[PDB]
């Protein structure tokens, strides 16, 4: 029982790894945002695994509260026309 | 001195050569315009490899070469380690006074480098401000930046080399009758 919590922080590193790829890779920029706000979750989840709740709750009620919503707020309004993921277009990189 | 070991050096400088050739050539794959893929790094690079590649080579190469010959450290084995690059560099126009151009003038370029010291950087401990400077006291030798009022002729004739005017006694004490 002791050790089933113990690699909690390698966790979040691997979903974070997850979370940002699928920013870059994501088809609809909304998208985009919403896995930026579970990258948020996994940061301030680190953040109180090392003991830093308050963080975690500041960056909750900030970045998720305001940011995010006014990036939700500027593409529901605005025309942010997208070039798909593409091999044709990216595997030079 | 202590001898350079050629083979060694110039192969590490090869591998450096096609690592930053590969660099480049990711680069101008990205940088680019057209339609690219992941086979164009290669086929599409100007020689960027093979100009990375000869240029360390032979800069490497002539540079511990001529030290070797020359058994010497000095900004001669720079200047024709860039005779050398520029020629690698002058052999792609495939014309000869662009090549006999490259060698000759990256030659006195990268000899001037190495005439100033064989780096972008200072010394500093070599440097003007760092180092004994003004006057000198009490008879002590003059070193690179100190001055002198009255320096010695013994030095003045080794230095110089008797002739032309520059000899070890003055002309009018040399000449003074004995009496
Ligand atoms: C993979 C294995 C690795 C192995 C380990 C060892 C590897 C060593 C790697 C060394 C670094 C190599 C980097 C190569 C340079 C980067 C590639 C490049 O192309 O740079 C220029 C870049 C694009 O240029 P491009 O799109 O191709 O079009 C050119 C048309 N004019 O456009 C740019 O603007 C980018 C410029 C980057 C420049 C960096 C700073 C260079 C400093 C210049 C030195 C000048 C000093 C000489 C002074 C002499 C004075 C006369
Ligand atoms: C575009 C036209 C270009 C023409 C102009 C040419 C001017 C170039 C400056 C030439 C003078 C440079 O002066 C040069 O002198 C001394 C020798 O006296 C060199 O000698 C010094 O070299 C360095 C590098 O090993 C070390 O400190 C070494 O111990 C030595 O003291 C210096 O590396 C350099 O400073
Ligand atoms: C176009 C003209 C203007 C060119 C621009 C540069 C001007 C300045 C000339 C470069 C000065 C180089 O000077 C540098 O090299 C001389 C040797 O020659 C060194 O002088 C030192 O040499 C060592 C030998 O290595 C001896 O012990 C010597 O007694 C002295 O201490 C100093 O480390 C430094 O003073």
């Amino acid at each position: 029982m002791m050790y089933l919590t113990y690699y909690f922080i390698e966790i979040t590193i691997f979903l974070a790894i997850l979370c940002t790829i699928f920013i870059i890779s994501a088809k609809n920029p909304m998208v985009s945002i919403l896995y930026m706000i579970a990258l948020f979750v996994i940061a301030a989840m680190y953040l109180y695994l090392i003991g830093l709740g308050i963080f975690s709750l500041l960056y909750i009620m900030i970045y998720i509260g305001a940011i995010a919503v006014l990036f939700l707020f500027i593409i529901t309004l605005l025309d942010i026309n997208s070039t798909e993921l593409s091999v044709k277009s990216n595997i030079r990189d | 001195f202590h001898p350079y070991n050629t083979l060694g050096l110039a192969t590490q400088s090869a591998m450096v050569g096609l690592g930053a050739g590969v660099v480049a050539a990711a680069a101008r794959n990205s940088l680019a315009t057209g339609p690219r893929n992941i086979l164009t790094t290669f086929s599409k690079s100007g020689g960027v490899v093979t100009i990375f590649t000869g240029a360390s080579i032979a800069y490497v190469f002539t540079y511990c070469s001529a030290a070797n010959l020359r058994e010497r450290k000095d900004g001669w084995n720079h200047m024709w380690a860039g005779a050398a690059t520029g020629a690698v560099l002058g052999a792609r126009t495939k014309l000869v006074p662009a090549f006999i151009g490259w060698t000759v003038l990256c030659g006195a370029a990268c000899g001037l480098f190495g005439w100033t010291g064989a780096r972008f950087n200072a010394d500093r401990k070599a440097s003007l401000e760092q180092s004994p400077k003004g006057f000198v006291q009490e008879d002590a030798h003059q070193t690179f930046w100190e001055v002198v009022h009255r320096r010695p002729l013994s030095l003045t004739v080794e230095q110089l080399g008797e002739g032309r005017g520059i000899n070890a006694v003055p002309i009018a004490t040399a000449t003074e009758a004995p009496n």
